[PDB]
């Protein structure tokens, strides 16, 4: 009823140079006629909610990875996407892609264009408050990268109760304009102290967060929705908070425990109502197609399949007014 | 009549 | 108490070309060691909140009659500042001045920067929501200087109570630079199908509301403030909303009267509140010192000192959120 599985799609991509230099063959398929939701490999099958091949363009993911999430967060839904994989198997090139490219550009900046687009044909006299937070998590520390002097938050979780980022910067936007000047502004001081982005990159969770308030002029319906874009770091060995991620996710799956281990990483405490709590989760798991990292994709197929048997239990966040509670 | 975007603006 | 007397300012400008060209004469006196409250003219003194003479700088003016309006507004009152007086006496250099220059700005851009500067260097954690309209009157018919076809505009009044323009744009700020290209549209817009401005801008008002919400995010207190910065049509002979303007406080200051009349204008409509209600309001008559135009800056100095018998009534304008009623 309100009860959503977490939903889980699977994208491949190319073999690549690396990969065929050191004679990796192409080691999995795609079963036809079963609406590309499937992936075998080593003749055992897959069933996830979707399977992109490696020609899968970015706006086909897009549409069917993410663009419903942005009509639920407009609708005061919670929503969560995160990529999941092996480092070079596709996680940023899924999330962020190449922004302002019209054809290789992410799931972010299209997520960021479609909120305005969606906001700008609206003809209900709505009034919208959106918010973005953008921070690092590295070693179970989070570094603010909006603003250099915050390192070493804290998460705390607040009166209604849901967790926070304590003191994480929060800055208003008003256009696509200006969410993507605070992306750059991310990117640019998330190079300080970091002699090589590429391997820091890889060991490390980015968290792109987008708050969207909205009060309705006609009738004072307030509503509030929160999007998570999360790029994790590697899931090769076995980044701490990783091992938490899937520690969660086993034992939202067996289901069969009093005890999830939210609290085992800010990661999994920040992500806690994404894993069993108010919010529509996608989860990318993102592969290579290599004989070379079979091992690997294998990993994330067996993680993603168990994550995919997780059910959220999400509503609408309404507030309400005075006249409500007024009138008692 | 439209969808309006505010523009808060912090201190603290 | 929260009784709060009109304040009213006179500026008096210097002589000018065409006035010293027709030979006129200085005909106006201004004690000393009164405080600078006190103008004398063929024998008879005025007293006013202050009085500035023709070297009267605009900063000084704004010192004056405008600062305690931001700290006001930011505080949650309404506030309203008029100018009134013959065409050629000064309201547009009071109200707007030269708009950029740092000597010569007037009343509304200092305003402008001084809200802006006020929020920077709070500490307290409050969240401010700023919105503009500018609208013009002509002959009792309103046009929005924002918005092209939004002419005729009615005036309405809303739940609890407060008039309002119905239909007027409404525009986001959230710097000092956002504000003045509003301003600098506004300008433009209202040449549209005027054939001279000099003649047209002394037959019509002119309005700028700044409205002022904010949110205080450690206590949930919300406080609004709406501040009017009006320049007016000329008061020489006798535009129809001049007339109903002097008739209001005319009505406030005999004090014997059942029905001020309000509804004999959209302007004293749109500033009922500014007249005898909760704003704290100043009057800035302005007046030329020429003996020319003496009987003209008696009619002005009259409608000042009648204007500065009436009083407010004024209140914090304070909403609750939930806890408060939903405690009950
Ligand atoms: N579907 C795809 N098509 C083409 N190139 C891709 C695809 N996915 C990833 N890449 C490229 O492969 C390399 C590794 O991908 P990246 O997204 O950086 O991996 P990760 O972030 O998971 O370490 C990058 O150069 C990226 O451009
Ligand atoms: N205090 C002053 N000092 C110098 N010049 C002034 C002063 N007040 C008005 N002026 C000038 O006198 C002229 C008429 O003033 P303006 O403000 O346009 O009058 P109004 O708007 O009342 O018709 C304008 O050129 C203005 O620059
Ligand atoms: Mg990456
Ligand atoms: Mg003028």
């Amino acid at each position: 009823p309100a009860e959503d599985s977490i939903k889980v799609v699977c994208r491949f991509r190319p073999l690549n140079d690396s990969e065929e230099k050191a004679g990796s063959k192409f080691v999995v398929k795609f079963p036809n006629n079963v609406e590309e939701n499937c992936i075998s490999i080593a003749g055992k099958v897959y069933l996830f909610d979707k399977v992109f091949k490696p020609n899968a363009s970015q706006e086909k993911v897009y549409n069917e990875a993410a663009k419903s999430i942005v009509t639920d967060v407009l609708a005061g839904y919670n929503g969560t996407i995160f990529a999941y994989g092996q480092t070079s198997s596709g996680k940023t090139h899924t999330m962020e892609g190449v922004i302002g490219d019209s054809v290789k550009q992410g799931i972010i900046p299209r997520i960021v264009n479609d909120i305005f687009n969606h906001i700008y044909a609206m003809e209900v006299n709505l009034e919208f408050h959106i918010k973005v937070s953008y921070y690092e998590i590295y070693m179970d520390k989070i570094r603010d990268l909006l603003d250099v002097s915050k390192v070493n938050l804290s998460v705390h979780e607040d009166k209604n109760r849901v967790p926070y980022v304590k003191g994480a910067t929060e800055r208003f936007v008003s256009s696509p304009e200006d969410v993507f000047e605070v992306i750059e502004e991310g990117k640019s001081n998330r190079h300080i102290a970091v002699t090589n982005m590429n391997e820091h990159s890889s060991r490390s969770h980015s968290v792109f967060l987008i708050n969207v308030k909205q009060e309705n002029l006609e009738n004072q319906k307030k509503l509030s929705g929160k999007l998570y874009l999360v790029d994790l770091a590697g899931s090769e060995k076995i980044n701490k908070s990783l091992s938490a991620l899937g520690n969660v996710i086993s034992a939202l799956a067996d289901g069969n425990k009093t005890h999830i281990p939210y609290r085992d990483s800010k990661l999994t405490r920040i992500l806690q109502e994404s894993l069993g709590g108010n919010a529509r989760t996608t989860i990318v798991i993102c592969c290579s197609p290599a004989s070379f990292n079979e091992s690997e994709t294998k990993s994330t197929l067996d993680f993603g399949r168990r994550a995919k048997t997780v059910k959220n239990v999400v509503c609408v966040n309404e507030e309400l007014t005075a006249e409500e509670w007024k009138r008692r | 009549p439209q969808a309006q975007i505010a523009k808060p603006i912090r201190s603290g």
